[PDB]
């Protein structure tokens, strides 16, 4: 089949920047190229057509090129209801698509605000414990979150969760999750996350002793 | 103008069969060929199935051939999917779609797309969630205000819907995307920012509703001595 | 042979 190869996968921009999306086809397709746009929970909504034709509606700002191997979509002056997902598709032997690019808001750095919650009383009567850090309005979205537990680097007990950017301030916020059965959490003393963000000058770490908070 | 709507998604259990619906309006469905997409996480966009305007030709991705079957009922402008063997793989939004309109081109594509259904293949029986709170303290606390809020546990299927101080309390709320554990069944959390001051005078309770099992809960937070 | 990309409407 035709694979599309599309790039960069993801990408940071300012409002009114000139935003390029390139996709790349696996042999020649001619001009039968379509682009997309989709934002969360919403169907995929045509852009561009045969490579460089604009759909009803879309507005001139967009423009598409491209012939044989090589696509652009480029976007003149990113508008801020342009902050979306792309994809491109190839439609001349089947329908393969690119895996997509997210543009998404560019502002300028915020360290998070780490928390953390030791696991209550209540779930403990119940067999396990989850010990929850908190990430709370940082940008840009990297970001390292890292459980010590007596000091002892933890890995594969914990599960993350991200927001979307922030309809106001365009920040992130971020959740992890360290689960231990309640067993294994009497069996140690100190849980600690440690965060390592660009807006931190050094790694921060917040912990609790068990029994004491 | 133009509207799909793909209906017939729901939690099913590995070979079971399904069978999606895609409503047309707004145009000539009958002279119109129709596709269906599917999209998960961990695989993009990826092509289903085509069948032409009268029925007659229907191709379909390699992956769902013998499986799949392709159908329309253009006097009741239906598209259908029907589904069969389902594997845990087939989890997806699925999307139906129209055929680009006729020109002097050889090659068409896509224009207009449905909304979606989604399609979740898993073992797991429905359960409701436990709800835990995540308590105000010392070690959540910055410059006057406080974070707090609850945890939603061991929860099947998708979604659970939580507010906090029955929508009284929007402002400062992060309620997080489900992570699905390993043992099968969802958990998120919902934390809210509040003036530290308000600890000792005001109420803060999560109410949690799981309405695929009929669980609803207010869950009052309070304040820790840490 | 058919072309799943050629015209799927009516003629």
């Amino acid at each position: 089949d035709i694979q599309m190869t599309q790039s960069p996968s993801t990408l940071s921009a300012s409002v009114g920047d000139r935003v390029t999306i390139t996709c790349r086809a696996s042999q020649s397709i001619a001009s039968w190229l379509a682009w997309y746009q989709q934002k969360p929970g919403k169907a995929p909504k045509l852009l561009i057509y045969k490579a460089s034709s604009l759909e009803s509606g879309v507005p001139s700002r967009f423009s598409g090129s491209g012939s044989g191997t090589e696509f652009t979509l480029t976007i003149s002056s990113l508008h801020p209801d342009d902050f979306a997902t792309y994809f491109c598709q190839q439609f001349t032997s089947y329908w393969t698509f690119g895996q997509g690019t997210k543009v998404e808001i560019k502002r300028t750095v915020a360290a998070p605000s780490v928390f953390i919650f030791p696991p209550s009383d209540e779930q403990l009567k119940s067999g396990t414990a989850s010990v929850v850090c908190l990430l709370n309005n940082f940008y840009p979205r990297e970001a390292k979150v890292q459980w010590k537990v007596d000091n002892a680097l933890q890995s594969g007990n914990s599960q993350e969760s991200v927001t979307e950017q922030d309809s106001k301030d365009s920040t992130y916020s971020l959740s992890s999750t360290l689960t231990l059965s309640k067993a294994d959490y009497e069996k140690h003393k100190v849980y600690a996350c440690e965060v390592t963000h660009q807006g931190l000058s050094s790694p921060v770490t917040k912990s609790f002793n068990r029994g004491e908070c | 103008q133009v509207l799909l709507v793909e209906s017939g998604g729901g939690v099913v259990q590995p070979g079971t069969s399904l069978r999606l619906s895609c409503v047309a309006s707004g145009f000539s469905f009958s002279t119109y060929g129709m596709h269906w997409v599917r999209q998960s996480p961990g695989k993009g966009l990826e092509w289903v199935a085509i069948i032409w305007y009268d029925g007659g030709n229907k191709f379909y991705a390699d992956s769902v051939q013998g499986r799949f079957t392709v159908s329309r009922d253009n006097s009741k402008n239906t598209l259908y999917l029907q589904m069969n063997s389902l594997r845990a793989e087939d989890t997806a939004v699925y999307y139906c779609a129209k055929a680009y309109r006729t020109s002097l081109d050889k090659k068409y594509g896509m224009d207009v797309w449905g909304q979606g259904t989604t399609v979740t293949v898993s073992s797991a029986s429905t359960k409701g969630p436990s709800v835990f709170p995540l308590a105000p303290s010392s070690k959540s606390t910055s410059g006057g205000t406080a974070a707090l809020g609850c945890l939603v546990k061991d929860y099947f299927p998708e979604p659970v819907t939580v507010s906090w101080n029955s929508g009284a309390l929007t402002s400062g709320v992060h309620t997080f995307p489900a992570v699905l554990q390993s043992s099968g069944l969802y958990s998120l959390s919902s934390v809210v920012t509040v003036p530290s001051s308000s600890l000792g005078t005001q109420t803060y309770i999560c109410n949690v509703n799981h309405k695929p099992s009929n669980t609803k809960v207010d869950k009052k937070v309070e304040p820790k001595s840490c | 042979n058919p072309d799943p990309n050629a015209n799927p409407n009516v003629d």
